[PDB]
């Protein structure tokens, strides 16, 4: 994977550009996916300029006369199987080109070499040809390009008319050409030998290679595209296509003319995200703008509210943000207009981009700093690209614009200042809105009768609403979800329960909303859409809101401002209408809306205040969805807005789905009425009503940001109307008709069931006297409320059976479990074989089955030490595996005790926080595990309350005792699938024996991701369910996130069997397993190993108190207190008996069916049938999508290989061959080698050998030293231990010093380089991620997110970037230069010194948890002095030497940054 | 400049310090205060940077430190430069570089025009006496060789 | 303790046999027979009388303060069967080391090298 570009600055063609482009493509084979075939690739492409001399010579040879003006060439992919569709395509192309009047010279067959393509990329290979078109009309060049663009668009439309397949036009221009295909990266100049000619010379070049997630290549999907090249992924593609459909109905420009009609569906069908973004980019460029302006408009910068940028740029970005919705996602872009050549980044800066300027007037940018070979004595400046930055080259003038210079040159075209001031705000109107006209609050009886009509219980106001008004933050739950799914219940579950939220797996990282909050906006605009192809003042005249949610006073003020332009629509249907009253009401409202919009109205208010004893209220979700979809399909949405007044919104999940469906603003008045009525009774204490409303709105805003952040979307504008949810339990027809773009894998209730539920609840509310709301059980069990998976009798029976060791009692327990009405998806399935029963004593032995169960990870932060030790003792006794979870483990238990117990854990986890990951913690296991997402809370980090962190856990995690620890939602290491492959390579290098497990969460589209991670050499996939327990997490994330594991597992199995990849990995599942029937069902679906989890805790004494977070669990399971931990009653015999009973039940079931092994039943789907609940529920659930049986072929239906998937050997092997006297005698050594950027994990296997031999601290510092010269690759010296010293002369790419554990790394420029050390980037991104001890001295500027999750390391660098020292927990760090924005975000341990000259640190720092001062104590000056002296000694810098020379006057320039939590814990206080 | 970079010898500084002199290192003259005769010297204090990649330090004036020393007789001992030889010797064709030291070949120590030789202190700069003796002996050898080659033919 | 290892990998078997013991030969990876030095061929290495302190005297098993002049020949290698016998002995005493023969450039070294 990788994108890059090369450009001659002066703008003159030369062969060296293409030569270096090919050389750079020849050296990216290590980031791609290898194959056992060796010939199969997954895409490659290059994009260069047209060599006029070549084609003119060809035309001369044919017999024509070479024209004077530039010649045009187009490359086409025609069908290959049928020799008639080729002629039809040729006829179409020729009759369309000759329609404008241009002259066709002829066709040419591109010479190729097919002997190097694989077997699958060759069966779908198209026929490649070129067409030569000359400009005989003498028209200009820009008009020539415009005509060629229009010709290509109309040709595409025409060939799509007659339904001809396998036709593509890779490029059609007179300036540039594209050579791309589905071959290997290094085999490009072999498949296309034309590039070996001496006449292919250009002044720019772009190159790209991708990393696919499936194994069915399609040639028209490889990059680069026409005028773009993208590396990464776009989050909002289902939300941007809709707004593009809405914008298409008004855009026009006088350049195209009548042919504008042939450009209406600008985004075709069957493209990828990088194809859609490219199409819109090109249609915006061809209309007059230039590449920098279009990049600024499509992918903007972070509109920070700071004074570090001039307000000229602020006005510019304001206009660009007001004109168009952003296109989010991790993205490195390398685009090229006809004139400019631009390289840019996204808002967050997740992908890397590094460039280099030479003295030959050459700029080279890419993903790595060692792709092309350049001598050090000829470079001028090395650099990087921050978040939102860009660098451009102007070829027509021959100039190089860096970031700020390009911004200044771009901010001089139009007077944006006089245009932006046309906007108006709302808080001003709320202030000028006189405090009169406050209506009367509804009576208690009316309030109760309106609340009963929606099913609101008394716990909905005493558990999840009181915290919002009281503190301003959502609630916290402490256990998994055990409630029935929405469609299988019998009470009234609102329509907002059928929609589960989404998140992002390894293919996409989430965003931290607690620290990186400065790049997330909740702005709203009314009266915004217009023609996006002009430049005027009417585009910046609108109403602007700072939040989509509104109170009642703000809504009344907005209504008064709107006046007679809005239209109020009723949303009620008659209760006595009939069996189809809801459908008629939907049709009525969706016709009245269209009738009112055409009549000049520009605001649609969807009010349902008319709910009475004879009119039921339509669910707001369905109504707003119908209205928005109808306005989209009728070319009217761009005219008006859509404001909703709902009477059901109480929590942050309702507003989320209302805004995701398409509503603009949402006002919830019933919640405000309840708040006022609870305040007038004197329940909140002494706070005024305005304080309650402010806290409630703040809580709603933070909840919206948290929900929107689980996906990677950082702006509300590009998230609205995109449908980022999943419908479970709804009909396919209803979903496909009323909701824009959502998937409903299994069907559900239609409109009749919804009408029945609504009418029944409304009758219950309005036909009987209500005296008080029902108590209600949804989060806690109550006799009146719903049913639960874990009830009293079940728990007591299980505990008695496990304690007294009686199989009959456990069978009674399993019967009680399997006799309740259906509550999950696996309850509607039934086992039915056709063989004859076999005697029970013939099936596999109980041991051979117990060795298939494991216990999932439960961190030592959540559990007590005794419970963790008990589980680990029990599992290591029967032969199966256990898990330690995050939070590390105690090293003293790394040995069997005197009695014979083994308190260790056979599976170590690698969480997001890297909480205890060291070099010895990884060499004491048999299987590693990469936790991407948890079952309960997906796309979010695990939490740990403050008081739960005692001194023991503080020492165990290397943190501060008594402070809340929240892991970051992303990994900062896994930003794409190639990053996951790199991390797997690192983990397989540090431990030469373990197997790498990847943990996922079931959802829609997990099959492609699982097929992708299977190519990354992982051998175990884990599919967690939506019902998994947890130690602490919010309620909205527990109840409304995830999917049942039956969907994810059954999809992953099918997708892996389809790609011939199932026979290499093992599948594992967990979440909601209680009896053996569920185990057999999961084995039938495809799983092979099983995780138990919560049931284990119930065998040891847990009684589902659900108070784990509050640190007062009675039985003492999840507590860190002493007097409660004295109440532990656990015993390993209990867990052993539980596992024994569970295995015996599976033996019984297998004997009853007629098989003799779990191998004979894995994958055999035909033994499962679906039975309906009856003829009174009428739910149309069809489970056939999960019962589909793909035929495997000649391979088996499970893993049939031993050992791990091996990886290619790195440089370390050679080192192990040489440093033999170190391992045989223990003597100092000294080695020197040559480093290259295609050599990953330099010095990790040696670290494993040293850790196994001497230990982490057995050798003196600097026992073995290695000297490398050149550009080191990725993960330089990951997980190195004390005694290893790597010294690099040159620069390292990425992840340098990851997981350092006492080693030493020194990076310095070469001796023969004319470069200032403090003005050129030397290391890359994510430096010292989660290190625990050691040193690192660099002699340049670091990259992005410098020293994240540092715990014990001491680093000295001469610069930094954005988000430096993010969430640092311990150690010291000196920075001799400028820093980036959001410095020291979430820092909670350690100390920092910054050498700041221009007095600008108060403008960049995030003064939330840290304080910055001047150095005042000599005890702290001596530290800095010694640190800088050691830096000068090691790296031999000149800037640091200059600082040390003038010490007395430069000591007064340092800023000392100290956390707030370490102000009363330091020995020597920092103050006087 | 600093002490260890005195262009002269190192025992001379010790002798001068023992005889009763007071040195002031790293100081540059800024002005002279008086009415008709000098009465004091207002000077500044400079600071030397670290040696570059070539072996030369850059000085920078400290903005705060400025003092005045009482002076009754000031003696300028800056240095010396060559004079204008082509315009004072009626031969304006002498090859002369920027500073003024005329150019000669390395073997015969001969100037541009034949017959005229030049070697000694006017060629080097602020050199020493032994260098002058060496240059004189080389010039003598060259003159002898040239005179022989001339007198023969 | 620092990891420094002061031992040497190549031991010499000179003409004087000054320190050749049964242990001095089992602490190496390669043996060496010095027939002639490059500077002074056909002559023995010298050591002045005052260069022999007490340490060198106890280490070479000699008398402190005596001029040491090694015999030019070996008294062991008078012809090529003698050299073959010596090489056999050296390969017998150490079962893992190699044997190198140090010669000096002159005419006729080709036949001698072929014989060695
Ligand atoms: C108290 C508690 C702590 C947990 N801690 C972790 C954890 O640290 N990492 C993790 O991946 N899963 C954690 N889990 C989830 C379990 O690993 C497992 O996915 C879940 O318990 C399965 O649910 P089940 O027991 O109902 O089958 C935790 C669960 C509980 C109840
Ligand atoms: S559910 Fe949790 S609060 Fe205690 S009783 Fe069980 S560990």
């Amino acid at each position: 994977c990788g994108v890059g570009f090369i450009a001659a600055i002066d703008g003159k063609p030369r062969r060296s550009v293409v030569e270096k482009g090919i050389e750079a493509l020849k050296a990216v084979w290590h980031r791609g996916a290898v194959d056992a075939d060796g010939k199969t690739g997954d895409g490659a492409g290059i994009h260069v300029a047209v060599p006029q001399k070549f084609f003119k010579d060809h035309v001369k040879v044919i017999g024509h006369r070479a024209p004077d003006n530039k010649l045009a060439v187009g490359q086409v992919f025609l069908p290959r199987i049928s020799l008639d569709a080729q002629e039809a395509c040729r006829c179409i192309v020729e009759t369309e080109i000759l329609a404008f009047g241009y002259y066709i010279y002829g066709w040419r067959q591109v010479p190729i070499n097919v002997d190097i393509i694989g077997e699958k990329a060759n069966a779908t290979r198209p026929e490649i040809e070129q067409i030569i078109v000359g400009n005989n009309k003498g028209v200009s060049d820009e008009q020539f390009e415009l005509d060629l663009y229009i010709i290509r668009r109309r040709i595409e439309k025409a060939v799509k008319g007659e339904q001809i397949n396998d036709f593509y036009i890779c490029s059609l221009s007179a300036r540039s050409i594209i050579y791309k295909g589905m071959f290997l990266a290094e085999q490009l100049t072999t498949f296309y030998p034309d590039l070996l000619d001496e006449r292919f010379e250009s002044d720019f070049a772009i190159y790209h290679q991708r990393y696919s997630t499936n194994t069915f290549p399609t040639w028209p999907l490889a990059q680069p595209f026409r005028m773009l090249a993208h590396n990464g992924e776009i989050n909002t593609v289902k939300g941007n296509v809709n707004w593009m459909k809405a914008h298409e109905t008004r855009m026009e420009h006088p350049a195209f003319g009548t042919h504008m009609q042939d450009l209406k569906p600008v985004i075709g069908v069957g493209l990828s995200d990088s194809g859609s973004l490219d199409t819109v980019f090109e249609v915006m460029v061809r209309a007059g703008r230039t590449a920098p302006m279009v990049k600024m408009m499509l992918v903007p910068q972070a509109l920070t509210s700071s004074q570090t940028t001039p307000d000229n740029h602020k006005a510019l970005i304001q206009y660009c943000n007001s004109v168009m919705e952003p296109w989010d996602g991790p993205a490195a872009l390398a685009m090229t207009d006809g004139r400019w050549v631009v390289g840019g980044m996204d808002r967050n800066g997740l992908r890397p981009m590094r460039y280099t300027i030479t003295t030959d007037g050459l700029i080279i940018g890419g993903s790595e700093t060692g792709m092309v070979k350049i001598d050090e004595t000829q470079v001028i400046e090395k650099g990087r690209l921050g978040p939102g930055e860009m660098i451009a080259v102007d070829l027509q003038s021959g100039k190089l614009y860096r970031d700020r210079e390009l911004k200044d040159h771009l901010a001089t075209l139009k007077p944006w200042d006089k245009w932006v001031q046309n906007t108006t705000h709302l808080d001003e109107l709320v202030k000028t809105a006189s405090l009169k006209g406050e209506p009367s609050d509804m009576d208690k009886a009316e309030l109760r009768r309106r609340q009963q009509a929606f099913g609101l219980t008394m716990e909905d106001m005493e558990l999840i609403l009181h915290p919002m008004v009281e503190d301003g933050k959502e609630a916290i739950g402490s256990m998994g979800d055990d409630s029935p799914i929405a469609v299988l219940s019998d009470k009234y579950r609102g329509l907002h329960h059928f929609f589960r939220q989404n998140f992002s797996q390894v293919t996409n990282p989430p965003i931290d909303s607690l620290r990186e909050r400065r790049v997330m906006s909740l702005k709203t605009r009314l009266g915004n859409l217009g023609n996006i192809l002009d430049e005027d003042e009417t585009q910046t005249r609108l109403l602007q809101l700072e939040s989509p949610v509104l109170t009642t006073a703000e809504f009344r003020a907005m209504r008064d401002y709107m006046g007679d332009t809005a239209a109020e629509i009723d949303a009620t249907f008659p209760v006595d209408g009939g069996p189809e009253a809801l459908r008629d009401a939907l049709r009525r409202i969706r016709q009245e809306t269209e009738d009112a919009v055409r009549g000049g109205a520009t605001h649609v208010i969807l009010t349902d205040e008319a709910m009475g004893p004879a009119r039921a209220a339509i669910p707001a979700i369905l109504a707003t969805g119908a209205v928005h979809t109808h306005l989209i399909r009728s070319n009217l949405r761009t005219f008006t807005s859509l404001n909703v007044r709902t009477a059901e919104g109480l929590d942050t999940h309702y507003f989320a789905v209302l805004i995701g469906v398409g509503a603009t603003t949402v006002n919830a008045y019933l919640a405000q009425e309840a708040i006022a009525e609870r305040h007038r009774r004197g329940l909140f204490g002494s706070m005024p009503l305005e304080k309650g409303m402010a806290n409630y709105k703040k809580a709603i805003d933070d909840g919206l940001l948290k929900i929107m952040s689980k996906m990677g979307i950082s702006v509300i504008s590009s998230y609205r109307g995109g449908g980022n949810f999943e419908a479970i339990g709804l009909s396919r027809a209803l979903v496909a008709e009323h909701f824009p773009a959502m998937v409903s894998r299994i069907s559900g209730i239609g409109l009749n069931g919804i009408q029945k539920k609504v009418l029944e609840q409304h009758a219950t509310a309005y036909n009987e006297e209500v005296v008080a709301l029902p108590v209600g059980g949804f989060y806690r069990f109550r006799k009146s409320g719903d049913r639960h998976g874990w009830e009293g009798g079940v728990i007591h029976t299980l505990q008695q059976a496990v304690t007294n060791d009686s199989y009959t009692t456990f069978k009674k327990y399993s019967e009680q479990v399997n006799k309740r009405p259906p509550m999950q998806l696996r309850d509607l399935l039934e086992l039915r074989s056709t063989k004859a029963p076999v005697p029970v004593d013939e099936v596999e032995s109980i041991t051979a089955i117990r060795k298939r169960f494991i216990t999932p990870g439960m961190s030592m932060g959540a559990l007590s030490p005794e419970a963790h030790g008990t589980l680990n003792v029990a599992m290591n006794r029967i032969g199966a595996k256990s898990d330690s979870g995050e939070g590390g483990e105690d090293p003293a238990r790394f040995r069997p005790d005197k009695n014979g117990d083994n308190w260790n854990s056979a599976i170590k986890q690698v969480a997001s926080g890297r909480f205890g990951v060291t070099a010895e913690y990884l060499n004491q296991c048999r299987e590693l595990e990469i936790k991407v997402a948890q079952g309960a809370k997906p796309g979010e980090g695990g939490q740990l309350p403050g008081f739960k962190v005692t001194e023991m856990i503080a020492r165990l995690r290397h943190s501060t005792p008594g402070v809340m620890l929240i892991s970051p939602p992303p990994h900062h290491d896994i930003y794409s699938i190639e990053d996951l492959a790199q991390l797997i390579y690192d983990l397989k290098q540090i431990n030469p024996d373990a197997k790498v497990t990847v943990k996922l969460v079931s959802r829609s589209g997990i099959g492609t991701i699982a097929a992708g991670v299977a190519k990354a050499n992982a051998d175990i996939i884990l599919i967690s369910g939506n019902s998994g327990g947890t130690g602490a997490s919010p309620q909205t994330s527990i109840k409304f996130a995830g999917l049942p594991w039956e969907m994810g597992l059954s999809e992953v199995h099918q997708v892996l069997t389809l790609n011939r990849l199932r026979h290499r990995v093992r599948l594992r599942t967990d979440g909601g397993l209680k009896t053996g029937r569920d185990i057999v069902i999961a084995a039938m679906l495809g799983a092979e190993e099983f995780g138990i989890g919560t049931a284990s805790l119930i065998a040891m004494g847990c009684i589902m108190v659900r108070q784990c977070h509050s640190n007062t669990c009675p039985v003492g399971v999840c507590v860190q207190d002493d007097k409660l931990r004295q109440k532990f009653v656990g015993t390993p015999e209990k867990v052993v008996n539980l596992f024994t009973f569970l295995a015996e039940e599976v033996r019984e079931i297998l004997a009853g069916l007629g098989f003799r092994s779990l191998n004979e039943v894995i994958g055999r789907t035909d033994l499962l049938h679906q039975v309906s609940r009856g003829a009174e529920h009428l739910d149309d659930l069809d489970l056939n999508p999960r019962l589909a049986q793909v035929d495997p072929g000649e391979n088996a239906r499970y893993c049939t290989l031993q050992g791990r998937n091996e990886v290619p050997d790195t440089l370390d092997a050679r080192i192990v061959a040489d440093a033999r006297p170190l391992f045989e005698e223990g003597e100092k050594m000294q080695l020197a080698y040559n480093a290259r950027n295609t050599q990953r994990a330099i010095g990790t296997r040696l670290s494993s050998m040293v850790t196994r031999k001497f230990g982490m601290f057995g050798l003196q510092p600097g026992h073995i030293t290695i000297r490398l010269r050149g550009t080191a690759g990725q993960s330089l010296g990951a997980f190195a231990v004390q005694g290893i010293k790597l010294e690099v002369m040159g620069d390292a790419n990425d992840y340098v010093g990851k997981g350092l554990s006492g080693g030493t790394i020194v990076v310095r420029p070469t001796t023969s380089s004319p470069l200032e050390t403090n003005k050129n980037t030397i290391i890359g991104n994510t430096v010292l991620y989660g290190a625990t001890a050691g040193k690192l001295f660099a002699a340049g500027q670091a990259g992005e997110r410098f020293a994240v999750r540092n715990s014990g390391a001491t680093v000295v660098v001469e610069g930094c970037g954005s988000n430096g020292c993010e969430y640092m927990t311990g150690g010291t760090a000196v920075i001799l230069g400028r820093v980036g924005d959001n410095f020291a975000a979430g820092m909670t341990g350690g100390m920092a010194y910054v050498y700041d000259l221009d007095d600008s640190l108060p403008l960049y720092i995030n003064d939330e948890s840290v304080i910055f001062q001047r150095i005042e104590v000599g005890h702290y000056e001596s530290q800095l002095k010694h640190l800088i002296e050691e830096h000068v000694t090691e790296t031999q810098s000149r800037f640091a030497a200059e600082i040390l020379n003038d010490w007395a006057r430069e000591v007064t320039k340092f800023w000392q940054v100290v956390p707030k939590e370490m102000l009363n814990r330091l020995e020597v206080p920092v103050h006087l | 400049r600093d002490r260890k970079n005195m262009p002269g010898s190192q025992r001379e500084v010790a002798h001068a310090e023992e005889e009763g002199v007071e040195f002031i290192w790293q100081a540059a003259p800024e002005g002279f205060t008086g009415d008709t005769v000098v009465t004091g010297v207002r000077a500044v204090r400079i600071h030397l940077g670290v040696a570059d990649a070539t072996g030369r330090q850059t000085p920078q004036v400290i903005e705060g430190s400025e003092f005045t020393v009482q002076a009754d007789l000031v003696i300028k001992a800056l240095g010396f430069e060559p004079e204008d030889l082509p315009n004072a010797f009626d031969e304006p064709e002498l090859k002369v570089t920027r500073w003024g030291t005329l150019l000669v070949d390395h073997r015969t120590k001969m100037t541009n025009m034949d017959g005229v030789f030049a070697a000694g202190d006017i060629v080097r700069g602020a050199s020493l006496v032994v260098w002058a003796i060496r240059d004189g002996r080389d010039a003598a050898e060259g003159i002898h060789a040239y005179a022989k080659a001339k007198a023969e033919a």
